[PDB]
């Protein structure tokens, strides 16, 4: 039951962005007592690890010797580390980053000063499943696409109840004052190919994942959540 | 001020109020997350475990280190706060956050209610009073073209000889 | 705005609360479990006015304010002095029963947590059937004559 909780921990958790020493992934990583399970990717490949109070406590003795704690500390002073990074960037951490992208598999290797002493942790995240990979991302951008597309459409219908309104107010015997202030009538086709021209090329450059994590993550969120409910 | 609300919302007389202690900051005395909520007359207080406490982070999707007071202020202010009372349970949910939170409590013994009570009547005073004062203090006490002379030209400042 | 006030309003976490309501006024002293009570009377309180030459309630208030309020207990009694005015006046109270006051108790906290949450609020934002033919008669249903059961 640990394992099926930390999964669906991982699975509500939003995606942050991490700034590693040359390079920028996007994170999602949920700690527990019993252990973590992290999920990160480069839009190009997706890696996911998920451990156990034993795994943690048999890394930890190989990793940083001379430090004898339990996993529960171990697993609360990561949290600690991390989640501050993933809330917020830009901020002092202290925390340096580093990836290594090895044959099938990704070590992702986090140093820091834990009460100004040497802390060491690797995450050893193999490539995703296609299941968890589809499940994390491919629905959840499909449903914020859609539910994109509604508020697009109800938006539209919302102009032209308003383009009606200002009809009944012209034909009612009324004499605009600010000539500046006048709207031309909506045209779904219009806007459409007006956007696709001018806007869409700056509009859908991903770049790095900043954009996707500075704006689509509540409804992300939502969505992931209502497919969770849902099954 | 710990995060506290009162129940049913609207402008109908209080019938229940809600808040909660531990999580204290700093380096001082530190106690375990818990929610007291009372009628006035009967008192229910979670009475949490360590275990308990990492069982119900675990199972809202929540960190063991993460802290729930910022999420209980918040549905405070809100008002996303229901309750459903049996014959001695009650049953809190919350609705303030992404992801909604359940919450059990039990009546809290009578001897050991009547001193937490006290306490909660006496913060309460000194909260009043204290926010009172505050109030009372705080709300009565073309390119190239120069900007002097429009329609002509910024003429360079004279340099002179300046020799290369 | 009912006015009270506490003791120690200091630093030192507070000892007792005193208030007044209901202008059978009676200035209410508790310490949370205990409570005491002017217990006035119109006869009384007209006889206290004589004397005194006398509304306390704006002179309470302003003591409150300034914390100019004074307290003594000794068993079951308590004195009030209250300071502002040209002469200090002095109230007697003596311990009301405890079933009296437990609605008392409850009152007071479920109104301080009402004020509570306003004051908090307030500093945030700082014919069918009718005869189509004949209107004004009711429609009238075709004879159907004798249906059986």
């Amino acid at each position: 039951p640990v394992m099926e909780e930390l999964e669906q921990g991982l699975l509500m958790q939003p995606w942050a962005w991490l700034q590693l020493a040359e390079n920028s992934l996007l994170a999602k990583v949920f700690i527990t007592k019993q252990g973590y399970a992290l999920l990160v990717s480069d839009l190009q490949q997706v890696w996911h690890e998920q451990v156990d109070t034993s795994v943690v406590s048999q890394r930890a003795k190989e990793l940083n010797k001379r430090l004898t704690a339990p996993p529960a500390a171990f697993l609360c002073h990561l949290d600690n580390l991390l989640r501050p990074l993933l809330k917020d960037a830009a901020h002092p951490s202290e925390a340096t980053f580093s990836c290594d992208c090895v044959a099938d598999a990704l070590i992702l290797r986090v140093r820091s000063e834990l009460s100004g002493l040497p802390f060491y942790w690797n995450f050893h995240c193999m490539l995703a499943s296609p299941s968890l990979v589809s499940q994390h991302l491919i629905r959840p951008l499909m449903g914020m696409s859609l539910a994109l597309q509604c508020q697009v459409r109800e938006l539209a219908t919302l102009l032209h109840m308003k383009d009606l309104e200002i009809q009944d107010y012209q034909e009612s015997g009324a004499t605009l004052i600010r000539d500046r202030l006048k709207t031309e009538p909506f045209e779904e086709n219009s806007f459409l190919e007006q956007f696709m021209i001018e806007k869409l090329p700056e509009a859908c450059s991903i770049g790095d994942g900043k954009p996707f994590v500075m704006n689509l993550q509540d409804l992300y969120m939502a969505v992931t959540t209502q497919e969770v409910q849902v099954g | 001020s710990p995060p506290l609300c009162t129940l049913p919302p609207g402008p109908e007389p209080p019938r229940f109020v809600c808040y909660c202690e531990g999580e204290e900051s700093g380096e001082g005395d530190r106690g375990g997350f818990n929610l007291y909520v009372t009628d006035a007359a009967e008192l229910w207080s979670t009475c949490f475990t360590p275990d308990s406490l990492a069982a119900l982070k675990a199972r809202f999707g929540l960190s063991a280190a993460e802290d729930i007071t910022p999420r209980f202020r918040a549905a405070c202010e809100q008002q996303a706060v229901a309750l459903t009372l049996q014959e001695d349970r009650a049953s809190l949910t919350l609705s303030g956050g992404p992801s909604a939170l359940a919450f059990d409590l039990s009546k809290v013994p009578g001897p050991e209610a009547a001193p937490r009570l006290r306490a909660l009547t006496l913060g309460l005073a000194k909260r009043v009073w204290s926010l009172e004062r505050r109030l009372a203090a705080a709300e009565e006490t073309c390119p190239g073209e120069s900007l002097i002379n429009p329609g002509f030209k910024s003429k360079k400042p004279a340099g002179g000889v300046d020799f290369d």
